[PDB]
């Protein structure tokens, strides 16, 4: 009668950067299924009545103006280059303002995001590569120069920023139902 | 800081001849980060060659780039009259992205003596208490010309200013304007005002003068 | 049309600040790096600094490190270059350059150039010119042709525009570049050569316009 | 109009812990766009930033003050406090509380200070506290017929700084000069406060100097009359 | 750590003069600079922020300008109340730092009024005698006070104190205290302070006789 480890995901003291978003695989357990809460392809009042093959718990941090991108069929720097959800996504997205946890007076430059990438991310793709991005014709060869920039930047979360620039911790729960046996049942 | 030195400072060539411009850096720069530009009179610079030897879009094939390390070359195989401009090289792989002093390309032509004209000050100006006497040297080549002012056979120095037009797009000549500035009081004390012109196209210096 | 359009001419008192604009059109501006270069009248190009695409990460030459700030606005598609503590030696034409880009790919060099912004630093206020005739005479004729002109004198700042007969006269015109007089004001002359026999039956008017002072003058040059 | 009223002891023995409090008036301390800061100024020296704080807890301290600085906020009392531990004589300074405006956007110009507390001098010393003696500085009998005379109060042998002097309960300020205290060889401070008044008023107008020395709970009102012979 | 260097350290200008103070940053901080005015005994008062934006409630004769590394504060017409120490502050990087300050002094030469005060009978009851000499409302700041006790020049037993510049007439005041024992005070008779100053064509001596009214 194992209980699903949701406490470890929502109540984690430190969250991952959006470009290196974390995923917790949850299986073979019983779950008791100012917050941004949007579900897609499935109703929340029905999750306690459904069993799934696997439930994937994706967690990361973005800024407030970027939470609208964590959704199916969305475009933008976060959706295309950091964390993409498929068009037929079945699950829920949860976000809450974490300005009291992830913002420092001198600036919390620890949280990063990808700015440049040659192509768009596939659904659920995680790219932690930090190779010098070639924006021109000449080969960069790991040289930060003209048309050769570093692909990651910092959020620099400060408490004096506006809500659109304040940190938001995001937890994306994917509900998978392939073949296999259904082990994650709500109760 | 990388120093870029271009030579020669000025190149005067007949149309159809081949031009050859030098760009040299105080240290080796990567060939992909050396660019050549062309700036025509009254225009912004235009990218000609980048990556040492890659012609930019729209640049005619008679422009050619070459070189590596510390010695780069721009070659204009058949010079056209429209190719008159200042040509700059720039390295932009190591900050600061320094420029060269540029090479000015004139269109060759034969020696042409100037036409000298003098203009006394107008009465409207003399009412203002000042007097400007103007000497005009029209349609000459080469650009080197000496203009000397004489007031009652007294050589003037330090009270005249000169100006030269850009090279003419049709006949490739220059024109110069020298202005002698005197007070109305000083101007009324004298009689013979003359500008003496020395130039390669003249057998001996030419003097244009008037009597007040 | 792939374009880079800079702001208009400026006159700034010594010790003040100027902020030159550089708006883009045609290409993806957010993907495009931008460098700033200036050129003093009759000198060589001088590199000021450059800024990387996407972020505000700028890099400057040591000469301008203390007082030049290069910024960019992604929403309005415009880059800026602010030069504080202006002094006499800063008078120059300031250019912005950028490689053209689409959404993913960029050129390998700076092929897009702005038209340039002329900034002049001086302590003197604006002043319209005085237009004096350069009347034709026996001492300004040669071989059937005569020369005449206009003396555009004692103005500030640059520039002035001179045409002849409302633009009907272009052949044989020479408008010389202005010289900076010891008074701090500029002085220019424009001349034209015409056949001597036209002096009696044809009128010649030089059209002088000094936009900074809103001074338009049409001066008729009659034989002397 | 936001006001800041600081308070706390002006005397702290060496190795003890300095403690000061600032009370915000005309506005709540749970400001979402301001920091609450402390700044100190050694006597005869410049300004040194100590630290800044957001109401919800986050702090930024000066790395030049090691780990002996703590700022705190009491939202329920509209107060924020400063605690500086293991103080030395190098900590003797006038301490100010102030309000710092924070940025609302990335790379927005902020971080200036407005308004400020009035300033509290904290003297790091073991020496014991002593209240002053107030002696009159009587106007000279000679003086003039109808010109101007001078009188004052001598505030002698007190520690630590400061004392405050007013005249006639604040109704006399024109012509008043209260001199900076001098540290006597005895280790105790001393100062004089003088005022120039017309000579004709010396018999008809009373002059009292009001001497306050908070560290010793001393309040002295001293009348200054022309001396009788 | 961003260091701010303020030049000059001191300056003295006349009323109506145009004053210019420079603040040079060790690195370029764009326009992240503010100016403060601190009058004696008062907290610093914000004048300019963002290098050139005047604070609401500051006279228009104050103005700031500059960008990058060098910034200037200008007082177009100096007034007597403008006597203060002015500080610049960088507002870009932590830790927040100030410049060293520029003390601005103010006028025509003004001679001092001199007064001498005997030790009160209340203090003589305590065993110590203090003799105070007052130099009132003089400019410039430099003044010389000699203590003579029976025409014997004293040294080593007197301390001085000078007020900050007055915010209305721009003058200074000085007090000199002669400290003696009650026994030593009663041994001599004539007490005098002799004052010299730029505004005095010859020394001024205010004296009293111990005991004599």
């Amino acid at each position: 009668t194992n209980l699903c480890p949701f406490d470890e995901v929502f109540n984690a003291t430190r969250f991952a950067s959006v470009y290196a978003w974390n995923r917790k695989r949850i299986s073979n357990c019983v779950a008791d299924y100012f917050f941004t809460f949007k579900c897609y392809g499935v109703s929340p009042t029905k999750l306690n009545d459904l069993c799934f093959t696997n439930v994937y718990a994706d967690s990361f941090v973005i800024r407030g103006d970027e939470v609208r991108q964590i959704a199916p069929g969305q475009t933008g720097n976060i959706a295309d280059y950091n964390y993409k959800l498929p068009d037929d996504f079945t699950g829920c997205v949860i976000a809450w303002n974490s300005n009291k946890l992830d913002s420092k007076v001198s600036g919390n430059y620890n949280y990063l995001y990808r700015l440049f990438r040659k192509s768009n991310l596939k659904p659920f793709e995680r790219d932690i590569s930090t190779e010098i991005y070639q924006a021109g014709n000449k080969p960069c060869n790991g040289v930060a120069g003209f048309n050769c920039y570093f692909p990651l930047r910092s959020y620099s979360f400060r408490p004096t920023y506006g809500v659109g620039h304040q940190p938001y911790r995001v937890v994306v729960l994917s509900f998978e139902l392939l073949h296999a046996p259904a082990t994650v049942c709500g109760k | 800081a990388i120093r870029m030195t271009q030579s020669p400072g000025t190149l005067s060539l007949s149309p159809g001849e081949r031009a050859t411009l030098s760009c040299r850096a105080s240290q080796s720069v990567r060939s992909s980060y050396l660019a050549w530009y062309q700036q025509k009179p009254g225009q912004a610079p235009r990218l000609l060659i980048y990556g040492a030897s890659t012609r930019a879009t729209g640049i005619p094939d008679r422009f050619s780039g070459s070189g590596s390390g510390t010695d780069f070359i721009l070659t204009i195989n058949r010079l056209e009259p429209e190719d008159l401009a200042v040509y700059y090289c720039q390295q932009f792989g190591s900050s600061p992205w320094t420029f060269g002093q540029g090479t000015k390309v004139d269109i060759k032509r034969t020696v042409a003596a100037p036409s000298v004209f003098i203009f006394p000050p107008s009465d409207e100006q003399l009412k203002s208490g000042t007097a400007s006497v103007v000497c005009l040297l029209n349609n000459f080549y080469p650009r080197e010309a000496k203009v000397q002012w004489k007031v009652d056979n007294a050589l003037q120095s330090g009270n005249s200013q000169e100006s030269v037009t850009e090279q003419d797009s049709k006949d490739s000549t220059y024109s110069l304007s020298s202005t002698l500035t005197l007070s109305k009081a000083d101007y009324e004390k004298h009689k013979v005002y003359a500008c003496e012109v020395t130039h390669q196209g003249l057998s001996s210096p030419v003097t244009k003068s008037f009597n007040r | 049309e792939v374009q880079l359009v800079e702001s208009g001419p400026e006159v700034k008192k010594p010790g003040t600040s100027v902020k030159v604009s550089c708006k883009a059109s045609g290409f993806s501006f957010s993907m495009s790096a931008m460098q700033w270069v200036r050129r003093a009248r009759g000198q060589r190009l001088e590199w000021i600094g450059w800024i990387v695409p996407g972020s505000g990460n700028a890099n400057y030459a040591q000469k301008f490190q203390e007082r030049v700030t290069i910024t960019r606005d992604e929403s309005t598609n415009t880059g800026y270059m602010e030069l504080s503590s202006l002094r006499s030696e800063d008078t120059a034409v300031y250019y912005c350059a950028a490689p053209h880009c689409n959404k993913t790919n960029c050129y390998d060099a700076f092929d897009i150039w702005g038209q340039g912004t002329m900034v002049t630093v001086s302590s003197a206020s604006t002043k319209g010119p005085s237009v004096f005739p350069l009347a034709p005479s026996s001492k300004s004729t040669s071989g059937g042709t005569a020369a005449l002109g206009c003396l555009v004198k004692d103005y500030f700042p640059e520039p002035v525009t001179v045409s002849w007969n409302s633009g009907a006269l272009t052949s044989g015109v020479h408008t010389f570049p202005a010289v900076l007089q010891s008074s701090g004001l500029y002085s220019l002359s424009s001349v034209v050569t015409v056949p001597s026999s036209s002096l009696g039956t044809q009128t010649y008017i030089c059209n002088v316009n000094h936009k900074p002072s809103n001074t338009k003058v049409d001066k008729r040059v009659e034989p002397k | 109009q936001v006001q800041l009223q600081e308070s706390g002891p002006g005397l702290v023995k060496p190795s003890e812990t300095l403690s000061l409090t600032c009370t915000v008036f005309g506005g709540s301390i749970t400001s979402s766009n301001h920091y609450w800061v402390w700044i100190r100024q050694p006597p005869g020296k410049g300004l040194e930033w100590i630290g800044s704080m957001y109401y919800s807890g986050s702090t930024a301290y000066n790395p030049s003050l090691t780990n002996r600085v703590t700022i705190s906020v009491d939202t329920s009392k509209n107060q924020f406090s400063l605690k500086l531990s293991s103080v030395t004589a190098a900590d003797t300074a006038v301490y100010y509380c102030a309000r710092q405006i924070g940025p609302k956007r990335p790379s927005q110009v902020a971080d200036w200070f407005d308004p400020w507390g009035q300033g509290t001098l904290v003297t790091v010393s073991s020496a014991s506290t002593k209240g002053p003696s107030v002696f009159p500085l009587a106007p000279s009998s000679k003086s003039t017929s109808g010109g101007t005379a001078a009188l004052g109060c001598l505030v002698k042998d007190y520690f630590p700084e400061p004392v405050t002097v007013s005249w006639n309960s604040g109704a006399l300020t024109s012509g008043v000069h209260t001199f900076p205290a001098v540290l006597q060889s005895s280790g105790l401070y001393s100062l004089s406060s003088v005022v120039t008044v017309p000579s004709s008023s010396l018999g008809t107008q009373t002059y009292i100097c009001n001497v306050n020395h908070k560290p010793s709970n001393t309040k002295v009102d001293k009348k200054v009359e022309p001396k009788s012979c």
